[PDB]
RNA sequence: AAGAUCAUCGAAACGGUAUGCUCCUGAAAAAAA
RNA sequence: AAAUAUGCAAUCAAUA
RNA sequence: AAGCAGGAUGGGAUACAAAAAAAA
């Protein structure tokens, strides 16, 4: 308790949970699982801009500083931003905005291979 | 403390959560009386909270409905809706568990259907031999089952039976309970048969009472070379005597004969002279005979006037208030069966010699003390029970108004037949019937869905001329010419048969 | 004479080398730092009653009761409990004591105790593994030790005990089923199988209406199963069996595993199934800290990577920890009950719910802080053992205020100030 | 008249599931009633008051 | 309906920068109230005192150097609620109201328009029991508020599930950096 | 002794056995303490001790043999040792008084008069002990001498409870001393609390585990009425003491900090003897052996039954049942016919493994017992005599379908009768793994309406009509078993209903419906304890759901229950409306109630307050047959 | 909120100047080891 | 004990 | 086996296939 990360209110801003089963995970792992499963959201849309992504569905890439840092630069820093956001304008959670993209997208949960839910928060 | 539980709980269904609903499910189905506007009512809740629930919870919610044979259109859509979260990654357990729910409450469909056929035969390999065997009883009690399906089953369980060749008897019983479950849906198939024929061949002593029966059904049902030949030079006398020395294994002797659909004429003889030795015993009378005689009935024995002499047995009728009301219910459609038998021969339709006046008044003496004793504990039935009762009050008033009976006994027959019984969704071939343009009738005890060289033996009732095959059982074509008699009723003529 | 319901709240008097000798894997809990408190190296160590240990004591009794008239006679099975018991509550509430005084009872009334007190030794400590196609992580050395353990006490039980042939031999490498080990491989199998199809299309397209499909379809689907199952068989797993075809007894499987660490998991998992498929004796699988089992131990590995664990391998994929983890196999168990006592000495209990895990509310027993009569009792016990020194009588309802009634706030209080 | 087929089943015949049939509802509902705020490129400029 | 909706609560915030303004504007409601024409009683509203805010400017105390010098310029806001529940004389109170305000003093009104919906149904006598066969054979204390307890508490209730819903949607809503989402072209 | 002086593990394999000890009465304690005067006067810091012995000697003088305490008026004004021991008078007289013709009916009369003295002086010195707190010893007698009595309190009984529950877990609870005398001459003789807690009998440890601990309004919401939470009190500030602008000067001139930031602390409920309850409980269940009589064994029943809380934890109940069980099972006929009503209504409310079986022998015992009591001159002796037996050994602190613990003149003791088979027939139907053949059904049903007939009203004050209470619960019981009421006992029961609420009309001691619904209230008022809507509910369910197809009566009796209920209709549980709108429309129903206009305005109002139910299933629900 | 309580790993395992990749603001904080 | 699963500020009960 | 003004650390399981009287 003394450094849990959850705060004393077990605070998690950053989790996501699917609503079909118990996986969650957070805000990094789903920008993680958007660049893995392009050509399951490519297939569902349908040298080129659509495409010009694909090159990031490799884990050793990823794995690489060539494209952790593209993963880093992708996914910033939400709960860090100017210094004036503080007090009643400290950063809110962002697992809105990434759950509704992620529906949008139409990506698969690893655990069901679903395609929807994906709620904020954790179940 | 001072309030009415079924009210309640019937007010919290309305107003329940999913857990809060799958607990009053649970205690519906396993609760003395059974309200049909409750169990549509569940149907409705279920429907609308299917988004809800998760695939084990609805298997969970289809097994309780199971529990008491109940289905109807807001059930097939949820299943319908959820079924393709059931069956991403499926287990082979699952298929099974799905496709007996599937078969037991009458949810034939396209779309319920041939996913889970396509999965189950993608995963046959995956089953085992118990799955195995369950699928292959599920595919058999099943209409018109795929023919890839029949020589996947088939295939999967030769391969399983070579890979296993105590040891002996499951070796047995495997092998002819996946011969009886393909055999019920004939068709051709060659390495099995070899495989079965050369296991009688080889271990026909070793064949127990039920494993025996089992392969001369598999063996008439099929039309094989030979398999109960090897077994006759095996003494069966001994297995049947001993199985008729003791009530409980007669009891189950005839269980597992109306289960095959057996009728031998020495069996079903030597059954009925136990079953009348044994009803001396006061034991016998309390316990199995109410059970005994309908399977007998279910079997029709050749001679007609032992069933009634059991049925009309003094003492029988002095504990018929001491037996409970699904005892009652038994009897009486045990003599609905003997009066069924008795009207055909009597119109030529079936053969031999129909009861004599006398006999005639027994049974209905019989019948009307019994209908008399269940008349105030109708309610203490289940759904089933209600269904055969209605069948069979159905059957004596098209005798007896169309064997006489009591007003009493006419008005509760008649009650009978205006009560509801919320008969479940019928089973039909899933490619045949084009489901986009049909509706649902309730006509007698049955849900009939209406769209707006063999020889073919004719059953008659209440004057309606049938042209059924040869080997028709009774029950069955006394409730197809039940429900066809309340087609009529309903205003409904034009009747197809297949 | 025996233990009544007027008797909770009094402590029973151990020697310590019969107590030794009776928890040979060392006391659950942290009554070892009460005994080390205790100044005596002599005097006898006192176990407190409650009223959890009383009815846990009178479950088991019922259960040996019915299982020896079962076995007498070889319905009355489903009067007794099965599966087991759960104890949860607040940290120092006395939950490792309940089991310290209940496993020494056991075993004295012949009951073949499987008793773990640091399962988290087994995620915690240094020790190699190595991973297997299933998934779990084998601990051949921790598979040994925990061998050793169980023989410093059931030696004599597990070689009085037959074995079943039939059991035997079922287990694989890291301890899974033949059956999941052999599902494990079903991808690459999956993939030789379809390379193969389509050489045998080939050859029939070179050989080369509705009928003809159909039959096309069925041949093909039948060659594809034989093929599926031939695969199959060509599978292999290694047994034990092999080296060791016909133990005759399960404490000759224990002493394999022990002279071998290729086979120590194995062997661990084979006396797994011989007590589940046993009824000869009563079972009883005691695991003190069971909490720990789950959260992350402090093995790290790339497969794991990410925010939910941070590479961390979590604990119940380890071999141990997996197979004490379970707690539904009490069903599986014949002659057998799984007591699993939780522990929140490192971390809170926060949102606990053991249904996840598959303990039912009626298994769930609670111990809670001393009431002010036990309070009293330890305080007094405490006296006579002379941890304290000159602790007057007047503060005693102050204190117990003061600490809550709390085990261990009572113990560091006391310790601290007298 | 009872008929086997609801409106339900007619509808899954696209592949409107359930599930997605209420989310599209909800979410029309909500656009409808409060707007079609949707984190579009350059919504900051429109939604950011002016100081002028 | 237009013609059907009810004046609730009428909440009268008069905020204020000077203690005298404040009680000149609430002795001039009081005496508004007291001629106030028509068991009955004026419609005297429930107070409610509100804290007091204040702000600082801090400057040097030179034109020119000598920064640890400094200087604090103070000010201050004083708030007052006044309440009226089921108002029927809506001109009268809004008159008092409005015209109870003295010197600087501002006020903020708070109304709330209800609607009762659908009236209940009347359910007629019901049937009477006679015997049978068988027994045949053989408001009042000055200054305060004149309405409904029960009403006052459910208005109260509202009130603060309003409030409640308020504060939750502007703590989700507020921003920093008004127009930002995350993720979206910077 | 091992050889390290150890307790061989011998001594530790078995836990024991608890009995049983009789509840001694607070007439023959007095009588010994007046015995014992002398010896314990001759028996009897230092200034401590010199009161303690001088309160003894006066509560000797006072309680066994020596303005009185015996003042209406100053009853209210006594201390906690004068009040217990003036309880304790008062159990102790109640208890003497419950163990030439003018002269003898003069007699008589004066004695009916002692008792409702007494019954108002108990009733006074209660209400001082509820006002007043009372100590250990004090709670526990008092809790003695209305178990005693059969007299308990629903407002007393808790604290007193929780009061014993604190002395028995308190550090003192095996080293302090009972001080008062009364205990110097208890069987066995106890030195310690937890002692005395220990020796009390099993009908204490049931009735303390089985408190009801209940408020009105939840009993009211039970009973079938609306009763909504009280609104939490408010304060509304006034112009007369409204706060100045100036707050700050306000609080300058205050001594302390008046007012602070809110901050109100509320009491928590701790463990209101929810721990001594399962201390007893467990108790019971060591008290089950083959040495147990049957009135210990009925009272780990009643440990058992559904009770106000859960006193076994998970498995610890069913395995109590279980083991109750088949020591029941185990035992003759002749053990059980003296407890078959406590035993069948107990037992008929859990189901467990061996309920089928152990219900299956107590059918076989009450069969006996019919034919041998001659329930099937001498005979009408012999029912007399069984009625008072199960009366008798109905234990204390209990109720039985409204039968108090106490015995029970031809139609007085018919009366009895039916109420005593009506109470056996709704337990053996209740049960859930247990269902009574036909047979036996209408053996018992022939045998109540035979009691009935008998009754007077059949062949006169309140006491001797059938309470609509146990006609509710029988008709319910009927209505879950799935068996239909006999026409010849619904006929008798609805004459007793007809008679009842006739009675009640002709004795009932602008306002278009505030009379009627003032009569209601009256009918379902607590102080009679007769009628309830639920009940009434009930029974228009039954008289709905006649033998499938006399006429007159039935519509008699549903015009009757829907007068009595049609003016609180509004005021009733949905659930309470919902049955009394389904039977009032369903085909066995008089058209005029279901065409009067108060009737559809109420059907109108529960539909829209329901709109989920359907209008059209009305009439159909709950195994009735419509009006289509 | 931290410094907490509790409980682990533990001594330059301190220190954090320095260093191109990344993040925030803004029209603009660029290049670069 | 079938109650809870327990860290604290600088505003608000005249309203959380 | 630390007579410590250090440093770092504070992750519970879930939608799953492991112990292999009714045509019921
Ligand atoms: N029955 C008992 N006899 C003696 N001491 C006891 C007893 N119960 C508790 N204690 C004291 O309280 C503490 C018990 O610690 P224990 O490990 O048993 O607690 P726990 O409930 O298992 O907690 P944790 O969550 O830390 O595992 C020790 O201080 C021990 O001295
Ligand atoms: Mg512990
Ligand atoms: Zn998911």
């Amino acid at each position: 308790a003394a450094r849990r990360v959850g705060g004393i209110g077990r605070r998690c801003f950053l989790t996501l949970h699917c609503s079909a089963c118990s996986f969650f995970f957070q805000t990094s792992d789903a920008i993680k699982l958007i660049l893995t499963q392009q050509h399951h959201i490519l297939r569902k849309k349908g040298a080129a801009s659509k495409f010009s992504l694909l090159p990031l569905a490799d884990a050793s890439l990823l794995l690489k500083r060539r494209g952790a840092l593209v993963l880093r630069s992708l996914h910033g820093d939400p709960l860090v931003g100017s210094r004036r956001q503080r007090g009643e304008f400290a950063p809110q959670a962002p697992t809105a905005e990434m759950a509704k993209m992620l529906n949008k997208s139409c990506v698969p949960c690893p655990r069901c291979k679903r395609e929807g839910r994906w709620e904020e928060g954790k179940k | 403390r001072s309030g009415y539980l079924p009210a309640q709980r019937f007010l919290s269904l309305l107003k329940a959560s999913p857990e809060e609903y799958r607990s009053l499910l649970r205690e519906a189905t396993q609760a003395k009386i059974v309200d049909p506007a409750f169990l549509r009512v569940a149907s409705q809740r279920f429907f609308a909270l299917s988004d809800r629930f998760y695939p084990p919870e609805i298997l969970d919610i289809l097994s309780d409905f199971a529990s008491f044979p109940y289905s109807d259109e807001a059930l097939l859509a949820a299943v319908a809706g959820r079924l393709e979260d059931q069956l991403v990654e499926p287990s082979p357990k699952r298929l099974a568990a799905l496709l007996s729910l599937s078969a037991r409450l009458g949810l034939c469909h396209p779309s319920i259907r041939d996913p889970l056929t396509k999965h189950i035969e993608e995963k046959m390999y995956a089953f085992d031999a118990a799955l195995l065997a369950s699928l292959c009883r599920t595919v058999g009690s099943l209409l018109s089952p795929r023919l890839p399906l029949l020589d996947g089953l088939a295939t999967q369980a030769q391969l399983l039976a070579s890979d296993l060749r105590v040891a002996q008897r499951r070796y047995i019983a495997f092998l002819f309970r996946c011969l009886e479950g393909l055999s019920r849906q004939r068709y051709s198939h060659s390495a099995l048969v070899d495989a079965c024929v050369a296991c009688a061949e080889q271990h026909g002593q070793a064949f127990p009472l039920h494993d025996t029966l089992r392969a001369v059904a598999s063996a008439r049902r099929l039309d094989l070379a030979g398999i109960e030949e090897p077994l006759r030079r095996s003494d069966m006398a001994d297995k049947v005597n001993r199985a008729t020395d003791r009530g409980d294994q007669l009891l189950a002797l005839l269980r597992h004969l109306d289960l095959l659909r057996l009728r031998d004429s020495q069996l079903l003889q030597k059954v009925s002279e136990a079953v009348e030795l044994h009803s001396q015993k006061a034991a016998f009378l309390a316990t199995q005979l109410p059970e005994a005689l309908l399977h007998l009935t279910r079997l029709a024995p050749a001679d007609l006037r032992l069933p009634v002499a059991l049925l009309s047995q003094p003492s029988l009728l002095a504990m018929a208030p001491r037996l409970s009301a699904a005892q009652l219910q038994q009897l009486l459609s045990a003599s609905a069966l003997v009066l069924f038998q008795h009207i055909q021969r009597r119109e030529g339709g079936q053969g031999g010699d129909p009861l004599i006046s006398r006999e005639a008044e027994a049974l209905a003496k019989t019948v009307e003390r019994f209908l008399d004793l269940l008349q105030p504990q109708f309610l203490s039935l289940n759904l089933r029970d209600r269904r055969a009762l209605k069948e069979a009050a159905s059957l004596f008033l098209v005798e007896a108004q169309g064997f006489a009976l009591a007003p009493k006994t006419v008005d509760f027959c008649c009650f009978l037949e205006e009560a509801d019984v919320a008969p479940p969704l019928p089973l039909a071939p899933s490619g045949g019937v084009d489901f986009q343009s049909v509706g649902l009738v309730e006509a007698c005890s049955r849900l009939v869905l209406c769209a707006d060289r063999e020889e073919t033996t004719t059953c008659k009732l209440g004057g309606v001329s049938t042209d059924l095959p040869v080997s028709i059982t009774p029950q069955a074509a006394s409730s197809l010419l039940l429900t066809q008699l309340a087609l009529i009723r309903r205003g409904i003529l034009r009747h197809e048969i297949q | 004479g025996g233990v009544g319901v007027e008797d909770v709240g009094r402590f029973r008097l151990f020697d310590r080398h019969r107590l030794v000798e009776l928890l040979p894997e060392g006391l659950a809990g942290e009554l070892s730092r009460d005994v080390e408190m205790i100044p005596s190296a002599t005097s006898p160590i006192g176990v407190m009653l409650r009223k959890a240990t009383l009815e846990l004591q009178m479950q088991l009794e019922l259960f040996a009761r019915v299982h020896a008239k079962s076995s007498a006679d070889t319905d009355a099975r489903l009067a007794a409990v099965q599966r087991g018991f759960l104890l949860d509550g607040h940290r120092g509430v006395g939950k490792s004591c309940v089991l310290n005084y209940l496993i020494p009872w056991a075993r004295e009334n012949n009951w073949l105790v499987v008793y773990e007190p640091l399962p988290s030794r087994y995620a915690r400590e240094i020790g190699d593994i190595k991973r297997s196609s299933a998934g779990v992580y084998i601990q051949s050395s921790f598979s040994q030790e925990f061998l050793e353990r169980l023989g410093r006490f059931n030696r004599r039980l597990l070689e009085e005990l037959p074995v079943a042939r039939r059991c035997y031999g079922q287990a694989a490498l890291d301890g899974v089923h033949r059956l999941y080990a052999e599902r494990s491989y079903h991808s690459l199998l999956e993939k030789a199988l379809e390379k193969d199809l389509d050489e045998i299309r080939e050859q029939r397209d070179e050989e080369l209406l509705l009928d003809s499909q159909l039959r096309e379809e069925i041949l093909l689907a039948r060659e594809r199963l034989a093929l599926w199952h031939t695969y199959r068989r060509e599978v292999s797993i290694p047994s034990m069996k092999s080296r060791l075809p016909n133990p005759a007894s399960v404490w000759e499987i224990a002493e394999f595993g022990l002279q071998n660490e290729a086979f120590a998991t194995q062997a661990l998992y084979e006396v797994w199934e011989q007590l589940k498929k046993q009824t000869q004796l009563n079972v009883l699988i005691a695991v003190d800290e069971w909490n720990e089992c789950f959260p992350v131990s402090e093995y790290v590995s790339m497969r794991y990577e990410g925010t939910r664990f941070n590479g961390h391998i979590p604990a119940f994929h380890l071999s141990t920890p997996r197979l004490l983890s379970r707690f539904d196999d009490a069903q599986q168990f014949q002659r057998g009950l799984k007591i699993c006592a939780t522990s929140w000495r490192r971390s809170n209990r926060r949102d606990y719910r053991p249904d996840l895990l598959g303990v039912r509310q009626e298994e769930i027993r609670t111990v809670r802080n001393f009431s002010p009569l036990e309070f009293a009792n330890f305080v007094a016990y405490y006296h006579k053992k002379k941890i304290l020194h000159e602790f007057p009588r007047e503060k005693l309802d102050y204190f117990y205020m003061l600490s809550g009634g709390n085990g261990f706030q009572a113990r560091r209080l006391l310790a601290s100030l007298y | 008249m009872r008929r086997l087929a609801s409106p339900s089943l007619r509808r899954l015949q696209e592949g409107q599931t359930p599930h997605s049939m209420r989310k599209s509802a909800v979410a029309d509902a909500r656009k409808k009633i409060f707007g079609y705020a949707c984190g579009m490129p350059g919504e900051e400029q429109w939604v950011r008051p002016l100081q002028g | 309906a237009l013609s059907a909706y009810s004046l609730r609560s009428l909440i009268v915030t008069y905020n204020s920068r000077n203690r005298s303004s404040m009680n000149a504007t609430i002795e001039n409601l009081k005496n508004a109230l007291r001629w106030t024409s028509p068991s009955w009683s004026p419609p005297w509203p429930v107070p409610r005192r509100i804290g007091r805010r204040q702000w600082r400017v801090t400057y040097l105390k030179s034109p020119f150097k000598y920064k640890y010098a400094l200087r604090h310029y103070v000010f201050e806001d004083h708030r007052y609620a006044f309440a009226f529940y089921d108002v029927n004389s809506v001109q009268e109170v809004v008159s008092a109201a409005l015209g109870a305000m003295a010197g600087e003093t501002c006020c903020s009104c708070r109304f709330s328009w209800r609607f009762a919906g659908r009236p209940p149904v009347s359910l007629p006598t019901p049937p009477r029991l006679v015997p049978s066969s068988r027994a045949a054979s053989l408001t009042v204390l000055r200054g305060h508020c004149p309405t409904d307890k029960e009403f006052i508490r459910r208005a109260l209730e509202e009130e603060q599930a309003v409030e409640r819903i308020r504060k939750k949607l502007d703590k989700k809503q507020l921003q920093w950096f008004p127009g930002k989402t995350p993720w979206a072209p910077k | 002794l091992l050889d390290t002086g150890e307790i061989v593990p011998g001594a530790f394999a078995s836990v024991k056995k608890v009995g049983d000890f009789p509840l001694l009465p607070l007439s023959l304690l007095l009588s010994r303490l007046k015995e014992r005067r002398q010896e314990l006067l001759r028996d009897w810091a230092f200034a401590r001790e010199e009161e303690r012995i001088q309160r003894k000697i006066k509560i000797l003088e006072l309680l066994a043999c020596g303005g009185a305490i015996g003042d209406a008026k100053r009853i209210a004004f006594l201390a906690h040792a004068d009040a217990v021991n003036l309880l304790l008078l008062l159990a102790a007289e109640a208890e003497t008084l419950a163990r030439g013709e003018i002269s003898k009916q003069e007699e008589r009369k004066l004695w009916r008069l002692k008792c409702e003295g007494n019954e108002e002086k108990w009733n006074l010195c209660i209400s001082r002990l509820k006002e007043l707190a009372l100590d250990h010893e004090d709670s526990f007698l008092v809790f003695y001498a209305m178990c005693s009595t059969n007299r308990f309190d629903a407002v007393l009984l808790p604290a007193l409870l929780e009061r014993l529950e604190a002395s028995f877990f308190s550090s003192q609870a095996l080293s302090k001393p009972l001080f008062h005398p009364i205990f110097e001459v208890w069987d066995p003789p106890c030195e310690s609390f937890a002692a005395l807690l220990n020796v009390l009998p099993l009908s204490a440890k049931a009735v303390v585990v089985t408190a009801d601990r209940r408020s009105e309004r939840e009993r009211r919401e039970n009973e079938g009425w609306l009763a909504p939470p009280e609104a939490p009190p408010l304060v509304l500030p006034n112009w007369q003491t409204m706060h100045p602008v100036d707050m700050e000067a306000w609080e300058k001139k205050q001594r302390r900090v008046v007012r602070t930031r809110h901050v109100k602390a509320k009491v928590i409920r701790q463990a209101d003897g929810r721990k001594l309850a399962a201390t007893m409980a467990l108790h019971g269940r060591q008290a089950i052996h083959r040495d147990a009589a049957v009135s210990s064994l009925v009272s780990v029943a009643a440990m058992c039954a559904s009770n106000s809380q859960r006193a076994l934890r998970g498995e610890l109940l069913p395995e109590t049942l279980n083991l109750l069980a088949a020591e029941l099972l185990g035992r003759s006929a002749d053990a059980l016919s003296p407890h078959l009503l406590s035993l069948s209504f107990l037992l008929s409310q859990s189901s467990v493994s061996l309920t089928e079986r152990l219900f299956l022998h107590l059918e076989a015992v009450l069969r006996g017992w019919l034919e041998e009591n001659g329930f099937v001159e001498t005979a009408s002796e012999k029912r007399r005599k069984a009625s008072e037996e199960q009366l008798r050994n109905l234990p204390p602190g209990f109720n039985v379908f409204g039968l108090v613990q106490s015995s029970p003149a031809d139609t007085e003791s018919a009366l009895w009768e039916s109420r005593v088979l009506a109470a056996l027939l709704s337990s053996f139907l209740r049960v859930d793994d247990y269902r009574p053949s036909l047979d036996f059904v209408l053996l018992l049903s022939d045998a109540l309406r035979n009691s009935l007939r008998r009754t007077a009203v059949l062949s006169i004050h309140k006491k001797d009509v059938l309470s609509l209470k146990e006609t509710g619960a029988l008709l319910s019981s009927f209505a879950t078993s799935g068996y239909a009421v006999p026409p010849s006992l619904m006929a008798c029961l609805v004459e007793h209903f007809l008679y009842d609420v006739d009675l009640f009309l002709t004795s009932s001691p602008s306002s278009s419906a505030e009379e009627a619904e003032q009569l209601s209230q009256s009918f379902f008022c607590s102080s009679r304890g007769r009628a309830t809507p639920g009940d009434c509910a009930t029974l228009l369910h039954s008289l709905a759901s006649p033998s499938p197809l006399l006429e007159k009566l039935r519509f008699e009796a549903m015009t009757q229950a829907w007068r009595l209920v049609a003016p609180v209709l509004h005021l009733l549980q949905p659930p309470c409306k919902l049955l009394i709108l389904n039977s009032l429309q369903t085909a066995h129903a008089p058209p005029d109630v279901s065409s009067t206009a108060f009737f559809q305005r109420s059907l109108e109002t529960f539909l829209r307050d329901n709109p989920d139910v359907d209008s059209s299933l009305l009439g159909s629900l709950f195994g009735t047959q419509g009006r289509q």
